[PDB]
RNA sequence: AUGCCCCGAAACCCCCGGGCUACACGCGCGCUACAAUGGGCGGGACAAUGGGUGCCGACCCCGAAAGGGGGAGGUAAUCCCCUAAACCCGCCCUCAGUUCGGAUCGCGGGCUGCAACUCGCCCGCGUGAAGCUGGAAUCCCUAGUACCCGCGCGUCAUCAUCGCGC
RNA sequence: UUAAUUGGAUUCAACGCCGGGAACCUCACCGGGGGCGACGGCAGGAUGAAGGCCAGGCUGAAGGUCUUGCCGGACGCGCCGAGAGGAGGUGCAUGGCCGCCGUCAGCUCGUACCGUGAGGCGUCCACUUAAGUGUGGUAACGAGCGAGACCCGCGCCCCCAGUUGCC
């Protein structure tokens, strides 16, 4: 089968089992209350999520 | 690419297929003739063919 | 709990726009609204050509509806358009004009000066222009070019002024334009008056 | 009777208490008593996150944070006021629950 | 996100095993000590921020300990994490490389995991290294601040000498 | 040192930094194995292409190949151009973001005057302020952004509220 040899696993824990919803990469994701974002994503959509800096 | 597809045993007058259908799916398709096991090629069967 | 809920249908949202910005790049998307409602949701989009969007006679929304609904959620969605609230008070839509206007082929001065004519004449009361690429050279560069009062830092200048940002992709290469417009009702704190007698 | 309970939760905190005063008001207008609007405490979720892309720099942080007011209202049963609070229509970022002891 | 130039049956896409954890050595930031302004054993006192439905576990019962078998109540000012440590009273030690210091190693019992040798974490008995206040030099702090003691989130299937708060 | 021990950062402003506490993945690194050319044309193709399997060898393990023969029903990297995809090069080709001079007190404009001109004056002097923050004199008279104002917490009092909070 040529479909078995570019077909990935499905993992279910690790930094490959979660990418960012936005941009795609694995590593520093935020999980805090559920959105799933980088770091950097996080930081230039925040303002329209809502949030607000006061301190 | 060749030809291939005879050998299912047939004469004039009268025919007997040389093998069976397959009762996995609908009759028409035919198995295997390997020697030892009736393989049905592509549903798997392996009834050590009769 | 609750706050599961309440950051969890804030992003639906940001995911559409952040698509249909992409989508209806001509246009000049303008933004959207959903509002919830028993049985189904209803989305709405101020677009600035409805004859575009809409389709060839209702061909394209039909297919806004299904993308709308299978790649995202919305499981009972009903689009229409609409026309821009004040096309000329809206940064996010002079940023798209002016990147548009410099990749099919004018000067970039010219379409600054244009911009900030058009904009001080429909009524505001300072605007802020800003385009920094590869113009005309191979070291990049930046120009400037403002009209009046408008606030900078504080707490005022960041609810008050109206900012947006840009690409513009060429043969050379991008060029971010980055606008900043004050609606025509500032009321800084300084500005008091005497109600008299 | 039976002592419906009303529990309204939004972000924005003016939008929150046009509809309270409106339950206060259909209470009042027709015959039934209320326990007034009780505060319960805010739920602010904060997310401290570092600032730079690259790793080159001092280390300078943000402090993003959203703040969720919540009220309570206890009210009575009678159907000329539990239907006068179903064309409240609130607003679309606040939330409604209603339910009896 | 992106222009130009190279790869284009490969420098693209998947899968198994190894490495980033190698060690004569120079350096930066920290943790534990060199004991009496203390070490051990038994009792007595008082917190705040925050988090939980792929999850937080009261209560009962097995085990010496890690842990195991059941399992109420919780989509939250309700149920749970959660009777903190430095502090005090009583007894042993009496200035010693020691009842200080616990690196380094042997054997046995467990948890997470599709998989613990390379290279995870936790428990019980045993062995007991350098270290007796630090040369020229150099760092941080103006008040509920510096110093001293513990706690909560993040990362997370398990593992905090770290970051950010109390 | 190694088959590989992947890279970026080197005074302040590189060294518990890249949210970098990596068993697989993350992964970009060494050993091995297998898949991928929308689209236009070429050898070929319903006498049957592309394309798929019970069992057995090779293999670390595998219909991945070969042995074995079964099936499926139209296309064709065996040939040419193109095209996906790229944690491959270049931060000295760019955008966005961020550190540092520095939360320092600076940076300019309109008209008028002084110089053939680059330029100057205002923005200088005297005292005062955390501050180009002020008060006086003056070829200058007025303005804009930064500073201050603005936003969020802490400490004291009063009114309205009383459940899941207190007694
Ligand atoms: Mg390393
Ligand atoms: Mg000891
Ligand atoms: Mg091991
Ligand atoms: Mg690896
Ligand atoms: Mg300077
Ligand atoms: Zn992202």
């Amino acid at each position: 089968a040529k479909a078995d040899y570019n077909k990935r696993k499905p993992r279910k824990f690790g930094k490959g089992a979660r990418r960012c919803i936005r941009c795609g990469q694995y590593g520093p994701i935020i999980r805090i209350h559920g959105l799933m974002l980088c770091r950097h994503c996080f930081r230039e959509v925040a303002p329209k999520l809502g949030f607000r800096k006061y301190e | 690419m060749g030809q291939k597809w005879k050998l299912y045993i047939v004469k004039d007058g009268k025919v007997i297929r040389k093998n069976k259908f397959c009762p996995r799916c609908g009759p028409g398709v035919f198995m295997a003739d390997h020697g030892d096991r009736w393989a049905c090629g592509r549903c798997g069967y392996t009834e050590w063919k009769k | 709990a609750i706050e599961r809920y309440f950051i969890r249908e804030a992003v639906k949202e940001m995911l559409i726009d952040e698509f249909l910005e992409k989508e209806l790049r001509r246009a000049g998307y303008g933004g959207l609204d959903i509002k919830k409602t028993p049985l189904g949701t209803k989305v709405i989009i101020f677009a600035a050509n409805p004859g575009y969007v809409i389709g060839r006679g209702g061909r394209r929304i039909r297919e806004l509806t299904r993308i709308l609904e299978r790649q995202f959620g919305l499981e009972n969605p009903q689009i229409d358009v609409q026309e821009i609230k004040n096309p000329y008070l809206n940064a996010k839509v002079q940023a798209v004009r002016i990147a548009q206007a410099l990749e099919r082929g004018i000067h970039f001065r010219r379409a600054a000066y244009a911009a900030m004519r058009a904009i001080m004449s429909n009524g505001a009361r300072g605007v802020e222009i800003r385009i920094s690429g590869k113009l005309t050279g191979e070291r990049a560069k930046s120009v400037r070019f403002y009209q009046g009062y408008l606030a900078k830092v504080g707490n005022p200048a960041e609810t008050l002024v109206s900012k947006g940002y840009a690409q513009a992709l060429l043969k050379l290469g991008v060029i971010g334009v980055k606008v900043a417009i004050m609606p025509p009702d500032a009321r800084l704190p300084d500005e008091i008056e005497i109600i008299e007698k | 009777m039976q002592k419906a309970r009303i529990k309204l939760a939004s972000t924005n905190v003016r939008s929150l208490e046009e509809v309270a005063n409106q339950i206060k008001q259909i209470a009042e207008r027709t015959g039934v008593r209320m326990s007034g609007p009780i505060p319960l405490p805010t739920k602010r979720i904060r997310i401290v996150t570092r600032k730079s892309p690259d790793g080159e720099g001092s280390a300078t942080f943000d402090r993003w944070e959203l703040r969720i007011h919540k009220r309570l209202i206890d009210i009575e049963a009678d159907e000329r006021a539990m239907r006068q609070i179903m064309r409240i229509r609130v607003p679309e970022d606040v939330t409604i629950e209603i339910e009896l002891i």
